[PDB]
């Protein structure tokens, strides 16, 4: 069994910054894709950011787009999310996920495995 | 691309048939997952692709695919399965999730 | 576009260059060594009938058991079986070499289409399967050119500079390329039989059958026309590279430049019909020719009537299919394969029975073609009118 340690979070002046990270464990990081995902208190989810450590793409929802980044270091295994502007709606709970991203081959083709969330690290919790 | 889910509550009892459906308004192929989440804990999968089943899941969990329809199915209620329950679009870069489906019992 | 990209394009081109180089020297091996039309037939037919048998198996190794160790033994592999032919001289070696050719090929394509699924980011899964044709054609046009001009100077030096390339190829992905060293503690026992249990067969069929023919059309005409020239107006191997490459290039910047305006005013299905009915015309005229340039510009004007094709038939599988552009890409590489096969047999075995009669075979798989898509036409319409 696997498990990502998820760090950071904390009171916020509205329109400051921060810095989440989430420490893989155990599995693969290159074969392997980190989205951070949101929980507002007493409120659904909704999938913030995404990241595929081979391939080198980032992806951000259209709700938050462009504001926050997203990085990953190969080095130690690790991701980081920026937050640069903060409001009162921001305020939630952040979840750190892996899906796995690689080629499985077929006779005469390769094919890519689905998209499923297998194991989520335990969530942290931003305020303001 | 919008993603309904129904219905936004329901309350059953102990061992009867629970159904959820899940539509969303754009061709999303068979990329629907679903995760079920416990009070106050991290969100756990239930159903990697459409009508597939994940390692661990009891079988009497179970998916469907129609058309635009996606549905989730529990042939028995144990007052274990107690959770809220979400249908997950992952066919491109964009993700969305369901509303979300708060189990009475 | 990082040099790991580059190496991997080099790795395909190399090696659909390989298949080439065998034809611009049949001017000799058809006197040298007394073989007929069916010798040439199997010789050339042999590296696309391994390549076609080895790359399931290929595949699946490259998938199992890691991606550069397997690019790399078929890169040794390619580069054995060349200095083989070259070395050789019976055509049992040859038989022998052109084999293990077709085994490296067959060998290192999956590993690099696998390659370069990882490297490349997940939304261009269409455009990656462009660069594959475009490689895949420009390595199957610039074999035979380089093949003659490497020809001139003796009957064994393209081969070994293939095998020199190949091993300069080899040292790159050595030095260059990497590829993850961990793997997945789980992974999903779905083993991806969905696909073939959620398939219209149906919908398919046309672009095979056009895919197949002009894979077949584009293979035999050149076997075909290496040795009606070398016997009619006794081309040196010279004149045969000046002809396949310049039909080649005039195809491409053609190609590069006219198709999507030809789109604006055609669909799919009714220009791949005019494009065959003028590709059997114009090979109609090829029979009559008896002189040095009229055959001698044949081919310039036949090559665009296959590369006006190619594209279309590209773009009828990204279009029909939808999301599906790996079943796509893998329909459309083993049809082209089975028709690099199909080719190339046929046209040397029908030489013997007469000199023209791979030409009538010819023509009357592009009228088949030809027929084929007026008959998908009905179907067309029967689905237009039925809907608006």
């Amino acid at each position: 069994e696997v498990q990502l340690v998820e760090s950071g979070g904390g009171l916020v002046q509205p329109g400051g910054s921060l810095r989440l990270s989430c420490a893989a464990s155990g599995f693969t990081f290159s074969s392997s894709s980190i989205h951070w995902v949101r929980q507002a208190p007493g409120k659904g989810l909704e999938w913030v950011a995404s990241i595929s450590s081979s391939s080198g793409s980032t992806s951000y929802a259209d709700s938050v787009k462009g504001r926050f980044t997203i990085s990953a270091d190969t080095s130690k295994n690790t991701a980081y999310l920026q937050m640069n502007s903060l409001r009162a709606e921001d305020t939630a709970v952040y979840y750190c996920a892996r899906m796995s991203v690689e080629n499985h081959w077929y006779y005469f083709y390769w094919y890519m495995s689905p998209y499923a969330m297998d194991y989520w690290g335990q969530g942290t919790l931003v305020t303001v | 691309i919008q993603m309904t889910q129904s219905p936004s509550s329901l309350s059953a009892s102990v061992g009867d048939r629970v159904t959820i459906t899940c539509r969303a308004s754009q061709s999303v192929s068979s990329a629907v997952a679903w995760y079920q989440q416990k009070p106050g804990k991290a969100p756990k999968l239930l159903i990697y692709s459409a009508s597939s089943l994940y390692s661990g899941v009891p079988s009497r969990f179970s998916g469907s695919r129609s058309g635009t329809d996606f549905t989730l199915t529990i042939s028995s209620l144990q007052p274990e399965d107690f959770a809220t329950y979400y249908c997950q679009q992952s066919s491109s870069s964009l993700i969305t999730f369901g509303q979300g489906t708060k189990v009475e019992i | 576009m990082n040099k790991q990209i580059f190496v991997l394009y080099f790795n395909i081109f190399l090696i659909f260059l390989g298949i080439g180089l065998v034809i611009p020297v049949l001017p000799v091996y058809l006197k040298d060594l007394g073989l007929t039309g069916s010798d040439l037939g199997l010789l050339v037919a042999a590296f696309a009938l391994s390549q076609m048998i080895i790359s399931p198996f290929g595949g699946t190794l490259a998938d199992k058991l890691g991606k550069k160790l397997i690019i790399c033994i078929g890169l040794i592999l390619f580069s054995v079986s060349e200095f083989m032919f070259a070395v050789g001289h019976n055509f049992s070696v040859l038989m022998l070499s052109r084999v293990i050719g077709g085994m490296s090929a067959g060998m290192v394509m999956p590993g690099v289409t696998g390659l370069i699924a990882d490297i490349s980011p997940s939304h261009q899964k269409a455009k990656n399967f462009g660069y594959m044709s475009a490689i895949i054609n420009s390595g199957f046009i610039l074999g035979p050119g380089i093949g003659g001009f490497m020809a001139e100077v003796s009957h064994r030096m393209p081969f070994y500079f293939a095998g020199a390339l190949g091993i300069l190829a080899f040292i790159m992905s050595i030095v260059l390329i990497h590829d993850p060293k961990k793997s997945t503690t789980s992974g999903f026992q779905k083993l991806e039989p969905q696909l073939l249990t959620k398939i219209n067969w149906k919908v398919f069929i046309t672009p095979v059958i056009l895919t197949l023919v002009l894979s077949f059309g584009l293979s035999a005409f050149q076997t075909l026309y290496s040795l009606y020239t070398a016997d009619k107006v006794n081309y040196s191997p010279k004149d045969i590279s000046i002809a396949i490459t310049g039909g080649g290039i005039f195809g491409a910047l053609f190609q590069i430049y006219f198709f999507d305006k030809f789109m604006k005013y055609f669909s799919e299905l009714t220009f791949i019909a005019w494009s065959l009915l003028y590709s059997v015309v114009v090979l109609i005229l090829l029979v009559f020719a008896n002189d040095y340039w009229s055959i001698m510009l044949i081919s310039f004007v036949v090559f665009i009537g296959f590369n006006m094709i190619r594209p279309a038939i590209t773009n009828y599988f990204s279009n029909i299919a939808g999301e599906r552009q790996g079943f796509a890409g893998g329909l459309n590489s083993t049809f082209t394969s089975m028709g690099n096969f199909i080719g190339p047999l046929i046209a040397g075995a029908l030489f013997d029975v007469h000199i023209e009669a791979p030409i009538y075979m010819a023509i009357g798989v592009s009228l088949a073609g030809v027929v084929i898509v007026l008959i998908e036409k009905q179907h067309r319409a029967k689905l237009k009118e039925q809907n608006m």
